[PDB]
């Protein structure tokens, strides 16, 4: 039940803690009880060098069901991103993260997020979330790239 | 319609180029059609063509994927090998084409190899590895045999498969492997293989790792790996397949191999070292993990093998390393906060040890730890006040984070070290004072902080020293003050047991009172030591208050706070005599009661409101904590109060802030006064209605209900309730009646009182003015509320209201008149229309029918599970015959009853 993936997701944590990628942040939230949050994350992922995300530092929410980790949790970006297959919402679309498609109980919290990092620079075609952006990488990459590189420095650290 | 190269090469230019979303909704959704027809196995070859665009002719090879993944019983045995061909055909035709066809007709392979296994293709990777070495260049054929050997364990991870077919592909799968890695290091150690194909080499070995081959098949990657650790290019790899292989669950099933990683772990000393000269943060970062990853989750297993103990030493100094990187966390480094949790980690497992391992580890690391003790203090401190400006607030948050991880550290530093750390730090504070950045001081303080809730208080005789210490340092910063704040409120508790040293933390808590900048934190730590010490506290107890009456006198405090301050002298005054509760009471309301009035004969405003609440706020939070019981001063400026209260009533009877911080004293009061609160009934009852009316709430429902239960006994007082009972019954039921489902909490509440009264003064529902068909229908509905919080109450009352079948007049006429109504409601529940959570308490309103209302439950159920499909439609004729049959048993423990409830709760929904 709710126990399970809160035993469950307070693991993830710890392995968080000891083993992930520079630049990402996984962190849970505090609950207005001062408590400690494992259904909400904040987490903030950094593009891949070598591509025209490098240098932006993307923020995005994690958050879990009672039925973790039997149903991946949703993903969300805020503010919303200019990219494919993120939904004007901010939820990202992605096959491991869809509970009927590829999401398995074992995939990790540092897996999501590689996994989002990894889509951020290779838009998957297969699945349209943003009629703009899906449109405008497919028609004119040319132009992708150049509004791409004015987010990435749009969310710059300062 | 229907699905030529043609139509699908049409829908794929809409969805990839027509701008609007509507049109690409339409073309996935007929593309999805398309990619599981019968016409996919003979256009998805045609999208292939070199005419169509990339992203067609992925359509294309993805659609072949899903055909041999979705559909292989569309494909005759016959025709295996021949399509086994023409894969092989295309990927080598792709290898110099599109990247992203390639990847996608690779996956389609290894599909149709893993369903081919064991027996349908007994060594797939063989025959994989000897066609790419056979039209393509070199590089070209091997990025491509490697593709495919790296998402072959990915769609093994993905095969939804079944628990006998699954062994047997896994089991095949296993034996595969033994050509995969032979392969890999091959392409390594040949210096002629391209940074690219080393690249992929790395990536493939990772894939094959999670899926948990064992540890020593690794060793000859694992090398390889580390030492290409060297070149820029391959670090980002390499990092990540040692991390994994190092990280598989079985891998401690090789605990050999492990202590042969170690080597390899130390090794990279120099680069770390290096790392950190340059400032390159990526890289110490990625060697922490690594060497953490090897020491972490093989602490224990590496302890045990004795006679390598050295070289674990090595490695656990190589972390102290990281952990104290020069630096500031996390701007110029984000290493040492991937060793905190080792530091856990080692220390449990020595105390886990038992006689010489443990004592012998003990004399090893006892000195590892105070070293730590030294770095983590030196971690946790903050950086010159001009470089913290220009950090961000997300950095500053990093900081406050990687502090808080560091105190939990420090807590379990002190059950390694015991007493030995309190008096080094001490020592460290003690020469710092005498022989001077606030950042300095403040990191030690902070280092007492985080362990003084955790100090037994057996060994506390060092603590007294400590406190001493703190009225010596000079209180530069805000940052230096809240903490001093925060620690004298850790101890708190220490202090309720050692009263002298009070003396010595009060003065400095009383000084930072009038600092509005340390607000939030002093009056925190006056609220903690005021609950904690009351019993001690009685001689300072006026000092305390005066220092509060000021400081409140000049706004020093945000409301917030003024609540905090008033609870903490709630408990104060506590502990003093009545005479003196009496003095400080009027000395802390008087000059309240007169702005009050001030503002009573005032005419309503906004800011006006405000001001309003706030004052009757500190009474609310000032009677909370002020139970004299476990004279009635409070009595006594209740009375008093009272007449002022009214006054204000007659304004603001129809402000719902307002009417409710009314409510508040009341409620409060009552808390605390309990039976005393007497005298004050009469008056509050009359008050209480007269609320209601005007602005019916949920809170004054419950202070009713705290009314009949404190004074159900004594009938020389309960008149008086009475009255606000029915009162309030008559209100709340006409405005049920307006829009039943829109006040769930004052449903829930009037569930509540109502059941309260069953239970405490039955007799009650003989009252003339009494709607019992009313509230039995109000009840009713409630139990088809959305909320479970009202449902739950409603079915408090039913259960508490069969109880007096035959006790009680008129619950005997209803039961008996609107029963089946009842009865109705609870198996249109268990039938679906509630939630599962609920049903142990519907079964709880069957069990007492069963009970109480047997004649009538036997009758009822009969008649309502007669119709089919009612409760539910799953329900078989025989079914309900066995529930009704087991429900109409005249003897069972109500465990049983909700059990039943449960069986038959899942057969009506499936």
């Amino acid at each position: 039940m709710s126990g399970i993936a809160l035993s469950r997701l307070a693991q993830e944590r710890k392995a968080w803690r000891k083993d992930h990628p520079f630049g990402f942040v996984a962190v849970p939230t505090k609950n207005p009880d001062g408590t400690m949050n494992l259904m909400n994350w904040e987490c903030a992922i950094p593009g891949k060098k070598g591509t025209p995300w490098e240098g932006g530092l993307f923020k995005l929410r994690m958050l879990f069901k009672d039925d973790y980790p039997s149903s991946p949790p949703k993903c969300k970006f805020e503010p919303p991103l200019f990219h494919p297959n993120v939904y004007p919402s901010g939820t990202v679309c992605l096959s491991i993260l869809e509970e009927d498609k590829d999401w398995r109980p074992a995939i990790t919290i540092k897996q999501i997020l590689l996994g989002i990092q990894e889509l951020l620079n290779e838009p998957n075609i297969q699945d349209p979330a943003q009629a703009e952006a899906y449109t405008i990488y497919c028609q004119n990459r040319v132009e992708y790239e150049k509004r791409v590189r004015a987010q990435a420095k749009k969310f710059a650290p300062s | 319609l229907d699905f030529t190269v043609e139509n699908v090469e049409k829908a794929l230019h809409q969805l990839y180029y027509d701008p609007n979303i509507e049109n690409k909704n339409l073309a996935q959704k007929w593309l999805m059609q398309a990619q599981v027809s019968p016409q996919a196995w003979h256009f998805s070859w045609q999208l292939l063509q070199p005419d169509k665009v990339p992203e067609i002719q992925y359509f294309g090879a993805s659609a072949l994927h899903i055909k041999i993944s979705r559909y292989w019983s569309d494909i005759p045995t016959d025709q295996y090998e021949s399509l086994k061909a023409q894969l092989f055909t295309q990927i080598t035709r792709f290898a110099s084409g599109s990247k992203i066809v390639l990847t996608r007709l690779c996956v389609a392979l290894a599909s149709l190899a893993l369903s081919m296994m064991p027996d349908a293709w007994p060594c797939a990777v063989a025959d994989m590895v000897r066609l790419f070495q056979a039209p393509v260049d070199g590089q070209g054929r091997c990025l491509a045999l490697l593709e495919l050997l790296t998402v072959l364990p990915e769609e093994f991870q993905t095969s939804r498969l079944p628990q006998y077919r699954k062994g047997l592909v896994r089991t095949s799968l296993a034996v595969e492997c033994g050509a995969v890695f032979p392969l890999l290091e091959q392409l390594l150690q040949q210096p002629s293989s391209p940074s690219c194909v080393r690249q992929k080499v790395l990536k493939c070995f990772s894939s094959w790792v999670q899926l948990e081959v064992p540890l020593q098949d690794c060793e000859a990657l694992i090398q390889a790996a580390f030492a290409a650790l060297q070149d820029s290019e391959l670090f980002d790899s390499s990092v990540e397949a040692i991390v994994n292989a190092i990280s598989q669950p079985d891998a401690q099933r090789y605990v050999n191999t492990l202590l042969k990683l170690i080597p390899l772990v130390l090794g990279l000393q120099e680069q770390l070292r290096q790392a950190v000269q340059n400032g390159d943060m990526e890289t110490s970062h990625g060697i922490c993990r690594i060497a953490v990853a090897l020491g972490e989750n093989h602490s224990r297993a590496l302890l045990d093998q004795v006679e390598h103990w050295q070289s674990f030493l090595a490695l656990v100094n190589m972390i102290m390393f990281c952990t104290g990187i020069p630096g500031h966390y996390p701007v110029n480094e984000t290493t040492s906060s991937l060793t905190l949790t080792f530091w856990y980690t080692l220390q449990d497992d020595i105390l886990s040890f038992e006689a010489e391992k443990q004592a012998v580890y003990q004399q090893v690391y006892r000195p590892v730890y105070f070293q730590l003790v030294d770095v983590l203090l030196h971690k946790a401190q903050f950086p010159s006040d001009e470089e913290y400006g220009f950090w961000s607030s997300d950095e500053k948050e990093q900081f406050r984070i990687y502090r808080v991880d560091i105190s939990d550290t420090l807590m379990y530093v002190y059950e390694m070290l015991g007493a030995e750390l309190l008096s080094n730090l001490y020592d460290k504070l003690g020469r710092l004072l005498t022989s001077y950045s606030w950042q300095h001081t403040e990191a030690l303080l902070y280092g007492f902080q985080s362990i003084a809730e955790t100090i037994d208080v057996n060994y506390s005789d060092v603590v007294p020293g400590l406190i001493g210490l703190i009225p010596r340092i000079s209180i530069s910063n805000v940052q230096l003050a809240d903490t001093v704040m925060f620690t004298i409120g850790a101890l708190s508790e220490w202090l309720a047991d050692h009263p002298v040293m009070i003396n010595s933390v009060l003065p400095l808590v009383l000084h930072a009172l009038g600092n509005p900048e340390l607000s939030v934190s002093s009056v925190s730590t006056l609220k903690k030591i005021c609950r904690e010490c009351k019993y001690d506290l009685p001689p300072y107890a006026a000092n305390i208050v005066a220092v509060s009456q000021d400081v409140l006198m000049k706004q020093i405090h945000k409301t917030s706070q003024c609540m905090w301050l008033m609870q903490a002298l709630g408990f104060l005054l506590s502990a003093l005599q009545v005479e003196e509760i009496l003095k400080n009471l009027h000395s802390l309301i008087s000059p309240y009661i007169q702005q009050l009035e001030k503002l009573a004969e005032e005419i309503p405003n906004p800011s006006n409101k405000l001001a309003i609440v706030h004052i009757l706020g500190l009474l609310s939070n000032l009677f909370t904590t002020l139970d004299i019981s476990h004279p009635n001063p409070v009595v006594v400026v209740l009375q008093q109060v009272f007449q002022l209260i009214q006054k204000v009533l007659s304004k603001w009877l129809n402000d719902a802030q307002v009417v409710e911080a009314v409510c508040a004293i009341f409620e409060k009061s009552v808390k605390t006064l309990l039976d005393d609160f007497a005298p004050m009934v009469p008056q509050l009852c009359e008050m209480l209605g007269r609320m209601y009316s005007t602005i019916p709430q949920a809170s004054a429902l419950d202070l009713t209900r705290q009314l009949v239960h404190i004074f159900a006994h004594e009938p020389a007082h309960f008149p008086p309730i009475e009255a606000l009972f029915l009162l309030v019954t008559s209100v709340t039921l006409t405005l049920f009646q307006q829009g039943p489902r829109d006040h769930p909490d004052i449903v829930d509440s009037f569930m509540q009182l109502l059941a309260q009264a069953l239970k405490r003064k039955p007799d009650l529902f003989l009252c003339e003015r009494l709607d019992v068909k009313a509230v039995f229908q109000c009840a009713v509905l409630a139990l088809k509320f959305p909320e479970a919080p009202t449902v739950k109450a409603s079915c408090g009352f039913f259960t508490e209201l069969l109880p007096r079948c035959g006790e009680v007049e008129s619950v005997g006429k209803v039961v008996q008149e609107d029963g089946r109504m009842l009865l109705i409601a609870v198996l249109e529940a268990i039938g679906g229309q509630a939630s599962r959570s609920l049903m142990d308490c519907f079964a709880d309103i069957l069990f007492a029918l069963n009970k109480h209302c047997f004649s009538l439950l036997s009758m009822w159920i009969k008649e309502a599970l007669q119709p089919p499909g009612f409760p539910s439609a799953r329900l078989s004729p025989e079914q309900k015959d066995t529930f009704s049959q087991q429900i109409l048993r005249e003897r069972v423990n109500k465990r049983r009853v909700k059990e039943m409830v449960k069986e038959f709760t899942l057969l009506c929904r499936g």
